[PDB]
Formats: structure tokens, C-alpha cells, sequence
């Protein structure tokens, strides 16, 4: 059941959400902007699972359906998660204006290429993998390197989080090319429960493992 | 250690999803039909060792 | 490090095995065949993300 | 098809075998019989795999197959990986008798039960289960206590060792169950190629964590 996996997905995002909400209460100057940002990342993500749990946005295309919200939560929550790891690496505006553009432009490759029919989608997925090797280049480069010079705590955590999001964001485009809007092997119950699993581990279990280190 | 059951106790419970599609196309008697369900529960496994596989390496490492 | 590697495309290999016989079930046409072929692959591949989780606990830990 | 993974298996075998014979050309008088013994049990379990290859053995029971040389192997292998480990634990012949019964009543169980229709191959499978959670207790007990009792290196090799054993073995009696011999949701050929790639693991992946361990335990007395 779709609308029984969308709940499931809203219902883990609204517990992270509450879980960071309170964990932050008492946060001081130094550490309250890093609470607002998960909150918000699962927060949103806790919308867009309602939003398609209620059949909302659900969009036809060239026999397939296409999770609009599901889109437009990537669009606005993964660069809150490239923020909040430039955060830690101590960049400056610059540097965040680089890194929140590439993940941009993966974001809205994967929609534009999941809403056109014939091989486009494909020249559109190349556009999104291309930017996506860009970004975990300055992950685990340049933003690796501006970790290294703060606090051996903060760098830690800096990799740590590099690691679960490196490893885990490039899963996403194999599920992208073997399900619906690739070459359809997946069924879209298996797509969209993988998916759910991705994006639990991703931005809560992201949270938890922020949680555990400020502690 | 907790990451382990974790990962163990979600892999039986997308088992039981990729078994839940498979029977269901089970029950239209076409064969084809199975096969692309099954097919599909196959590659989701395959992609579900990933995740798992990833998540230890990233967590436990 | 090796170990990832080494776990890994043998998850693939499996992975065409299981494909092999689903395959090879829906070539009788009988829709029963292949199921019983997915569920084979469905529990095979479940018990070796239990290997591959345990080997990797075994070596890396 | 099932005679490639037999194949697979006894080449995998082979190679562990042959790579075992020759890094124990050299070996010292303490050592040599750890190199014999990994070629053992790689050995037989090669014998076994190429005989079933050659489609013998195949016993119909009802209408499911049963391997009799893939049990037989088991039967005579095992006891073996668990003689190596008694040896780095430094067990004496009394507590090589109790974990070799155990061991043995394992693999006896396994082979009856896989021979027996209906209700009676569970309560010959509960037989070999509960030998089996008695030798997990000696290799994870006593046989940890003993290991103790010898330099780091050699405690090191035991415990990477006895984890590699424990963990894995113990998916076994699952594959069992699920297969063939049990309820029979898994095909023969997924059967198979599973217990190829555990008891490649099992003997020879466990072999080469010993070969790979040899020069520190040289190096830790003295060369
Ligand atoms: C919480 C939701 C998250 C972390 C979603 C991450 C999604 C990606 C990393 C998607 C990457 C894609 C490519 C790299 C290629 C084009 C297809 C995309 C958009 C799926
Ligand atoms: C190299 C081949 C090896 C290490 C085979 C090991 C086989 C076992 C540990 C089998 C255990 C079983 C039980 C514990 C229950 C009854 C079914 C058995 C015999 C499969
Ligand atoms: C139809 C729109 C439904 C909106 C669902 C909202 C889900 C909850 C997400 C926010 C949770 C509250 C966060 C409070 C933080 C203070
Ligand atoms: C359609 C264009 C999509 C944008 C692709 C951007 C990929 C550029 C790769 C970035 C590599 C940066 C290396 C450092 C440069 C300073
Ligand atoms: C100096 C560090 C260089 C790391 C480059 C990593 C490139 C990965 C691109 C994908
Ligand atoms: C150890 C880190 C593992 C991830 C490294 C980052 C490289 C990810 C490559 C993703 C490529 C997606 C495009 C696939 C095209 C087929
Ligand atoms: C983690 C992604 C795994 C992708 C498996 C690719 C299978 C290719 C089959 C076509
Ligand atoms: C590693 C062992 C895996 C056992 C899976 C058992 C699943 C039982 C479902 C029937
Ligand atoms: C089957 C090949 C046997 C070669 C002799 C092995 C001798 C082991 C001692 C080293
Ligand atoms: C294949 C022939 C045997 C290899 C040479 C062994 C020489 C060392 C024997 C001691
Ligand atoms: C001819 C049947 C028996 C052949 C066994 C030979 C296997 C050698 C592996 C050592
Ligand atoms: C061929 C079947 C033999 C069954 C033996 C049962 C008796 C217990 C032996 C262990
Ligand atoms: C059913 C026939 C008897 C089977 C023998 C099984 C042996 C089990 C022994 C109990 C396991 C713990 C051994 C003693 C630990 C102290
Ligand atoms: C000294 C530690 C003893 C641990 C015993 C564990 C028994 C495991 C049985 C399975
Ligand atoms: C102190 C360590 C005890 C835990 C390891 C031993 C118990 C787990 C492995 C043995 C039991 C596995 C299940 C076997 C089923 C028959
Ligand atoms: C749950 C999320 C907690 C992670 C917060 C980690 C931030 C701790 O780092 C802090 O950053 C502050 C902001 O500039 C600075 O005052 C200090 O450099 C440092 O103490
Ligand atoms: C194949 C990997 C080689 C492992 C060799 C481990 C043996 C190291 O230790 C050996 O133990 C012997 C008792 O068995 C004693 O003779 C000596 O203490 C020592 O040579």
C-alpha cells in the first residue's frame, strides 16, 4: 500500500522533528541555528509524506506517476542538509552559494528528467549525476579540509555526517534509473518504500547522530 | 551491535513487502506478471543490502 | 575496505542467480512456478545480507 | 545449474588447499600441524565438491535430493576446524573429546534428519541445534578461558577465529530449515550456492585469517 508507506514516512519525520524540537530547547547561541536546521529538514519532509499520504500531487506521465512533493522536499530540504554540514566545516558565503547550487541543480535534474517522457530523461539524469559528483567533491575535499582546522569534536562530527550522507545520496540515483522514471524494473510500491528508508536514515538518523555528538 | 538488528528487522519487513507484491500477482495467474513483481523484489533486496551495508560502514566505522 | 567490495559483487552475483531461476520459471508459463522461484530468491537473498552482515562483523571487528 | 556451483565450490577449495600446503613448507615444529590440518579441511571439503560435481551421491528421499557427500564432508571437516581452534586454545585430550562429541552429534543430526519425512527430521534437526548451542558455549567459554592462558597473538588468532565460527555456523541450521531438508522454500540450486559460499568462507576464508596472522606470532617469540 502507497498511502500506508506515505504515512509510515510521515509519521518517522514528525517523531525526528519533535525528538531535535526538544533536544534543542535549551540550546545555547552556539549550537541553536544547527536544532532550527533539523527541524526543519525533517519538518518539511514530514509535510511532503502527508501531503502525498493524502493522495495529494500524485502526477501522471507517460505511463508512470511521478511524486511531485517528493521532489520538491529534495529541492528544499537537502540543502539544509548541505547547510547544515557547511556549518560544520566553517564555510563562509561564497563557498555555500558553490555547494547549495550543485546540490540544486541534482535536485531539479531528477524532477525535470522524472516528468519528461524518452531518452531527454536520461540527458536530464546525466545533467543531476554530473553536479552530484561536483558536490561530493567538495564534501570530502575542500569542506573536509575547512572541518580539519576547527575542533577535533566538530571534525569528527563533520565526518561522521560526510560519510552517512556521501554514502547514502548516491544510492539514490540507482533507485532513480531502476525505478519508474528509468527503466521501470521497480515496482513503484518497492520505489517509494525504499525511498522511505532512505530518507529516514538520511535526515533522521542524520539528526540522531548531530544529537548524540553534542551531547 | 543495535545496528545490526535494526538493519536485520527492517530487511524481514521489506521481505515481506517484496513476498506481499509477488503473491498478489501470484493471484492473477500470470506468469509474466509474477516476474516483473519478482524481478523487482530482487533488485529492491539487492539495493536494500546497499543501504544496510552502507549504513554500517558509515556508522559503525 | 576489500571486504565492501568483495560483499558486494557477490550480492550481485547471487543476485543474477535468483534472477536466473525466476526467469526460468516464467519460461513454463505457469504463474505458481514463479513464485515459488521468487520466494526462493526473496529468503536467499535475506540469509545472505545475514553472511555478508556477519562476515563483515567477523573481519572488521 | 547445480554441477557449476559444485565446480565453484571445488575449486574454491582447491585453491585454499594449495595455498595452505605451500605456506606451510617452512613452518617449525610448533607450527607445522595448523598448516596440515587447514589442508585437511579444505581437502575433503575439494573431494566432496568434485564428487557431487561428477552427480554422485544425489540421494532421492521423497522428492526432495539430499548431497550425502556434502554431509559427509561436514561429518569429517568440522570436527577438524574445531581441533585447529583447540589447538590455539590449548585444550588437552579431555576437552577435545567433549567438544568434538558435540560437534559430531551436529553433524550426525543434520545427515539423519535430511534422510527422514515429516515430523521425526525436526526432532533429529532439535538434536544437532541443541549440540550446536553446547559447543558455541565451550568455544565461547572454557575454550576463550584456555586461549587465555597463551601469549596476545595467539589470543587474538583464537578469538578471530572462534567469531568467524560462531557467527557463521550458526546460519547454517536456517538454511536447513528454509531449504530442502526443512519446509523447502528455497530451491535446491539457492541451497547450494549458499552453502558454496559459507563453507568457502568457513574453511578456506578461515584459513587464510590464519596465514595471515603466521609472522606476528613468529615475530612474538623472538623471530
Ligand atoms: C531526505 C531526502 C534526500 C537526502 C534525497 C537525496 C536525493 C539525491 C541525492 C538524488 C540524486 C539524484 C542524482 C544524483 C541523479 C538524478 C536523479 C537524482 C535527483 C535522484
Ligand atoms: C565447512 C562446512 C561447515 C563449517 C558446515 C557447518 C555446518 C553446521 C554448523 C550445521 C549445523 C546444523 C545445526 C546446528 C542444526 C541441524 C542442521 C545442522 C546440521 C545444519
Ligand atoms: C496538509 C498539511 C499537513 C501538515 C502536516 C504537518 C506535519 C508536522 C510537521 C511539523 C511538525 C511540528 C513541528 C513543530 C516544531 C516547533
Ligand atoms: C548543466 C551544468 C551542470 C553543472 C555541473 C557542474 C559540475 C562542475 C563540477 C565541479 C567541479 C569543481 C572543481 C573545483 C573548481 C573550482
Ligand atoms: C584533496 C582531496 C581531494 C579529494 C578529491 C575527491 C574527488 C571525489 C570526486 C567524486
Ligand atoms: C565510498 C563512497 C561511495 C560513494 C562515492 C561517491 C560516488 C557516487 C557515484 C554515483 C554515480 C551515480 C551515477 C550512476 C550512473 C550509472
Ligand atoms: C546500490 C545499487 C545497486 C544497483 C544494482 C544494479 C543492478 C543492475 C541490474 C540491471
Ligand atoms: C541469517 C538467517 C536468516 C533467517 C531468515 C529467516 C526468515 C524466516 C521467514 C520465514
Ligand atoms: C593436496 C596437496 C597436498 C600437498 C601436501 C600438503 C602438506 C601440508 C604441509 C605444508
Ligand atoms: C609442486 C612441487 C612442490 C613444490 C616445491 C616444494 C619445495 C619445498 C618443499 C619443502
Ligand atoms: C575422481 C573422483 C574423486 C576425485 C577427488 C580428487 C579431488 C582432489 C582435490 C584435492
Ligand atoms: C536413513 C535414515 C536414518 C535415520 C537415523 C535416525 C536415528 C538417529 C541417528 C542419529
Ligand atoms: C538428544 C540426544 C542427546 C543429544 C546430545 C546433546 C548434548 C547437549 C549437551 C548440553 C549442552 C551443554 C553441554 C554442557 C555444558 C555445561
Ligand atoms: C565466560 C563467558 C561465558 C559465556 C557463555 C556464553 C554461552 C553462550 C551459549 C550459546
Ligand atoms: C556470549 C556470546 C553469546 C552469543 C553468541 C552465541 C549465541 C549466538 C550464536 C549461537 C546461537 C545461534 C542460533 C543457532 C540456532 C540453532
Ligand atoms: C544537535 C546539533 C548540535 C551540533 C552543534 C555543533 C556546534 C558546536 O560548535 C560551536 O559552534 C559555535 C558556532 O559558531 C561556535 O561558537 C564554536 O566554534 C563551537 O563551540
Ligand atoms: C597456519 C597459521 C599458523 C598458526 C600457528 C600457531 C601456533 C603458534 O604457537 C605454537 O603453539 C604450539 C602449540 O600448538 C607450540 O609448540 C608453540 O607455543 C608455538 O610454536
Amino acid at each position: 500500500g502507497l498511502t500506508t508507506l506515505f504515512w509510515l514516512g510521515a509519521i518517522g519525520m514528525l517523531v525526528g522533528t519533535l525528538a531535535f524540537a526538544w533536544a534543542g530547547r535549551d540550546a545555547g547561541s552556539g549550537e541553536r541555528r544547527y536544532y532550527v536546521t533539523l527541524v526543519g529538514i525533517s519538518g518539511i519532509a514530514a509535510v511532503a509524506y502527508v501531503v502525498m499520504a493524502l493522495g495529494v500531487g500524485w502526477v501522471p506521465v507517460a505511463e508512470r506517476t511521478v511524486f511531485a512533493p517528493r521532489y520538491i522536499d529534495w529541492i528544499l530540504t537537502t540543502p539544509l542538509i548541505v547547510y547544515f554540514l557547511g556549518l560544520l566545516a566553517g564555510l563562509d558565503s561564497r563557498e555555500f552559494g558553490i555547494v547549495i547550487t550543485l546540490n540544486t541543480v541534482v535536485m531539479l535534474a531528477g524532477f525535470a528528467g522524472a516528468m519528461v517522457p524518452g531518452i531527454e530523461r536520461y540527458a536530464l539524469f546525466g545533467m543531476g549525476a554530473v553536479a552530484f559528483l561536483g558536490l561530493v567533491y567538495y564534501l570530502v575535499g575542500p569542506m573536509t579540509e575547512s572541518a580539519s582546522q576547527r575542533s577535533s569534536g566538530i571534525k569528527s562530527l563533520y565526518v561522521r555526517l560526510r560519510n552517512l550522507t556521501v554514502i547514502l545520496w548516491a544510492i539514490y540515483p540507482f533507485i532513480w534509473l531502476l525505478g519508474p522514471p528509468g527503466v521501470a524494473l521497480l515496482t513503484p510500491t518497492v520505489d517509494v518504500a525504499l525511498i522511505v528508508y532512505l530518507d529516514l536514515v538520511t535526515k533522521v538518523g542524520f539528526g540522531f547522530i548531530a544529537l548524540d555528538a553534542a551531547a | 551491535g543495535a545496528v545490526f538488528i535494526f538493519v536485520g528487522a527492517l530487511t524481514v519487513l521489506f521481505g515481506a513487502i517484496a513476498y506481499g507484491e509477488v503473491t498478489a500477482a501470484a493471484a492473477t495467474g500470470d506468469a509474466a506478471a509474477v516476474q516483473e513483481a519478482a524481478v523487482s523484489a530482487i533488485l529492491g533486496l539487492i539495493i536494500l543490502l546497499g543501504i544496510n551495508l552502507g549504513l554500517v560502514a558509515a556508522t559503525l566505522f
